[PDB]
């Protein structure tokens, strides 16, 4: 907090908080279903799992693998993207949403061309 | 208000019936609303049950004690209820050809076992 | 704890923790095959003995001590399936010590063995490998050499309260001569020429044998997933600490090597 | 380690006394059968 | 085929079986037994591949087979240690990585402007009783680019020959093959390694 | 019947007409129905913490 400020401490800890508790319970989620959990377990399982594939950007270089575009995130518009998520403002959107996707601006436009 | 559960999955469970007529020691009783207390042992016969209109079901129940309490409830507790769909007559005639034949030829409980199951293979082939 | 002492414990442990998260992977597929069976067998229990709610069959004083039927499993590996089915039954029998004792299985009779040697009247083995069925239960009742001439007629078992945990119930079984003289058992039309008293005891003799085997199957099914989950646990911590000394092992070996032909090359 | 190919008998410790007498117990229960049935079937 | 740290029994015996299948006509056999001296026997690996670098700079394949790469490591340290030098680690001199490197970089593919010749290596690591971790094991595994496994305990059940799918793997991948083979090769990659990792569930 | 007289109870008789009807029914329609009929249990009458001999029918 001390280097990169109390902003981007308080982003990095809330999200390395619901990949650690998702990564712990996926052993009991193989052996109970995924509907014999409590509310609030329910709610961090399907945010986590949009958490996981937003970090995971397309590169200019590996366009001719993936075929997406490349994207290149600054360090403002990555922590005001995971801040939002982690809210509740984008509980509606889909899981495929954020994948190959960088940005806050990416994840609304391709959730909107998705289905229509 | 019906309550036939079987010994591996249920039919009746919930109160949702009507009429229900089920072969007992005696005879062929019948339950309607408000029935009586009558708790007597059920026969190898058909355990129908009118579900309003004509929307029964022909369940072939194996014999069992038809219980009925006094909050107009019947308990028909049965080890097997069958459809009468459910059953072959091809495959019904083998067994019954092979317990008359059995029976009154050996000892022990082989002669006395085959006498129970000719009764209850020719009531069963009869309500086709 | 030499480099041929630690290769031998670390591969032995991580054979141990193969087997042991196999077999709780196993555990959960037959968990889900027995919750039809246990469930199916709570609806049978509230229909077949629901005549003896509405006419209140108690009993009431002892007739030649009484009857107990301790139903377990034969095979171990379940946490403390076997001890906690034995420290219910020992608590019982204390206030009456001159009752017989029926195990249905080898871990209960072992354990019941050094405490109650002489209670022990009857021995029943092979009924933990496979599930219960009508059979086996329909079987034990009728050969339980006189089990009607009882005035009280216990069946331990342990009864799943839930999806991780059990506890060691108990179920009373009247006889013919209890089933008769409850207060509105003649409430009902039944035909006193035909057996009916001693039909009610016989029936409901298998079907309450039934019930509690399919209830303690489920609920050592369920305690051997949570010990192999423990054992695999517990094998991985033991092989992470054994994976620390085997690297400081090598590289002393190493060093203690290299030192002794650079000491004789310089002399 | 790799290869575990018998690892619990080829250690020595407590699993690996454990896995001979639990095949010699079996071996001697089963060989009392079979030399009692071999008598009674010798005509 | 250079046979280095091998007997003299053994190198008459492969010479045999190859002639009798019309093999030995274009296969060239470098002979380096042990009873020789130490200076023959670390030499064959480099004597060996200056005369399978001429097919490869005129227009020619080779393909060259060092058996073992664990023997020429030992007649290399015999020599250095009797020429009044400071040894390392597993009594073997400072040198030890260079030497199998700088043999085994040399068998490479040119390109067109070369001739369009390629050399294969194929170094044989004896292992001691399976540790694919070890001092020589590990110099010759980090310069090569792939390595193939063979277990004692796969070799004992049917599988002719022991080849571990889940330890052996090629840096060149699917790039140097045919494309008829890929095409079925793609599928049977998924289908193998999803049955090694659910192999315990066949006891039940 | 006559089942009084015997050593048949209600238990044994539930039993054997449960039997019966299900392999009297269709041949094809009998999964997970074989195992409900047969059991390998056995039972052993203890005295004293000897036991007699081991019977299983």
């Amino acid at each position: 907090v001390s280097v990169v400020g109390q902003e981007h401490y308080d982003v990095a800890t809330g999200v390395q908080q619901t990949l650690q508790a998702y990564k712990s319970l996926q052993d009991i989620i193989a052996i109970l279903g995924m509907d014999e959990l409590s509310e609030q377990d329910k709610l961090t399982v399907e945010r986590a799992r949009k958490i996981q594939r937003f970090l995971s950007q397309p590169f200019a270089v590996a366009e001719v693998f993936t075929g997406i575009e490349g994207k290149l995130v600054r360090l403002k518009d990555t922590i005001a993207s995971f801040k939002a998520v982690l809210e509740g403002k984008y509980d509606h959107l889909p899981e495929n949403a954020f994948y190959m996707v960088g940005g806050i601006e990416d994840v609304v436009a391709k959730a909107e061309k998705i289905a229509a | 208000k019906v309550s036939l559960v079987a010994p591996h999955q249920a039919i009746f469970t919930n109160k949702e019936v009507s009429q229900v007529n089920l072969p007992a020691s005696s005879g062929e009783m019948g339950v309607l609303a408000n029935h009586v207390p009558t708790v007597e042992e059920l026969a190898p016969g058909v355990v129908e049950v009118i579900e309003s209109s004509g929307t029964a079901s022909k369940y072939f129940v194996s014999g069992g004690f038809a219980s009925i309490l006094p909050g107009s409830k019947l308990s028909i507790s049965t080890v097997e209820a069958h459809p009468l769909d459910a059953f072959s007559s091809e495959n019904i005639k083998s067994l019954l050809a092979e317990a008359q034949k059995n029976a009154s030829s050996a000892d022990e409980t082989v002669a006395a076992e085959a006498a129970i199951e000719i009764e209850v293979l020719e009531a069963l082939q009869a309500a086709v | 704890a030499t480099l041929r002492e630690i290769e031998t414990r670390l591969k032995s442990i991580k054979n141990i923790e193969k087997i042991t998260n196999t077999m709780k992977v196993v555990a959960s597929t037959r968990m889900g095959r027995a919750q039809r069976a246990m469930a199916s067998s709570r609806a049978f229990r509230e229909g077949d003995s629901d005549f003896f709610a509405t006419a209140e069959t108690s009993t009431p004083e002892t007739a030649e001590k009484t009857l107990i039927i301790a139903v377990s499993s034969d095979k171990g590996l379940c946490g403390s399936i076997h001890s906690q089915i034995a420290k219910a039954t020992r608590a019982k029998l204390q206030e009456t010590p001159n009752a017989d004792v029926v195990t249905i299985g080898d871990k209960i009779k072992a354990q019941m063995l050094r405490t109650h040697s002489s209670n022990v009247v009857l021995s029943f083995n092979g009924v933990g490998k496979e599930a219960p069925t009508f059979w086996e239960a329909s079987l034990i009742a009728d050969e339980i050499r006189k089990l009607g001439d009882y005035d009280k007629i216990e069946v331990m078992y342990n009864k799943f309260v839930s999806g991780v945990a059990f506890e060691p119930s108990v179920f009373p079984s009247f006889s013919p001569i209890s089933i008769e003289e409850s207060p509105k058992l003649s409430e009902f039309e039944l035909e006193e020429d035909q057996a009916i008293p001693t039909s009610l005891s016989q029936i409901s003799l298998t079907n309450a044998i039934l019930n509690a085997m399919a209830e303690g199957y489920a609920s050592e099914i369920s305690a051997r997933r949570n010990a192999m989950d423990n054992a695999s646990k517990n094998a991985g911590e033991m092989i992470n600490k054994y994976s620390i000394l085997y690297n400081r092992t090598r590289q002393a070996v190493i060093t203690n090597e290299l030192v002794d032909i650079i000491t004789g090359a310089s002399s | 380690v790799r290869s575990s190919a018998g690892a619990v008998r080829d250690a020595g410790g407590a699993f690996g006394k454990r896995e001979q007498a639990e095949e010699e117990r079996y071996f001697r229960a089963r060989a009392k059968e079979q030399l009692a049935a071999l008598k009674k079937h010798h005509e | 085929y250079v046979a280095v740290g091998q007997k003299r029994s053994t190198v008459a015996q492969l010479v045999q079986t190859l002639e009798q299948n019309d093999a030995m006509k274009y296969s060239i056999v470098v002979a380096a037994t042990a009873s020789e001296a130490a200076p023959l026997q670390y030499l064959a690996p480099f004597t060996a591949c200056a005369i399978a670098e001429w097919f490869r700079d005129n227009g020619k394949h080779a393909l060259i087979v060092y058996d073992d790469l664990s023997k020429q490591a030992v007649a290399y340290r015999q020599l250095s240690l009797l020429l009044r030098r400071p040894p390392g680690r597993e009594a073997y001199p400072g040198d030890v990585f260079y030497l199998h490197s700088r043999l085994l970089e040399r068998a490479a593919k040119m390109s067109d402007a070369n001739g369009g010749g390629s050399l294969t290596a194929l170094p044989v690591i004896e292992t001691q009783g399976g540790d694919v971790s070890a001092y020589i094991p590990t110099n010759v595994i980090s310069i090569t680019d792939g390595q193939i496994f063979l277990e004692a305990e796969l070799f004992y059940k049917g599988i002719r020959p022991a080849i571990n799918v889940g330890l052996s793997v090629s840096r060149v991948g699917s790039a140097a093959q045919v494309k008829a083979m890929k095409q079925v090769a793609g599928s049977l990659k998924l289908f193998l390694a999803q049955y090694r990792e659910v192999a315990a569930f066949a006891q039940f | 019947s006559s089942w009084q007289k015997a050593g048949i109870s209600f238990n044994k008789y539930l039993a054997i007409a449960a039997r019966t009807v299900q392999r009297s029914l269709k041949n094809d329609l009998k999964v997970a129905a074989e195992k409900r009929y047969i059991s390998d249990a056995k039972v052993q009458k203890l005295e004293k913490v000897s036991t007699t001999d081991l019977a299983s029918n």
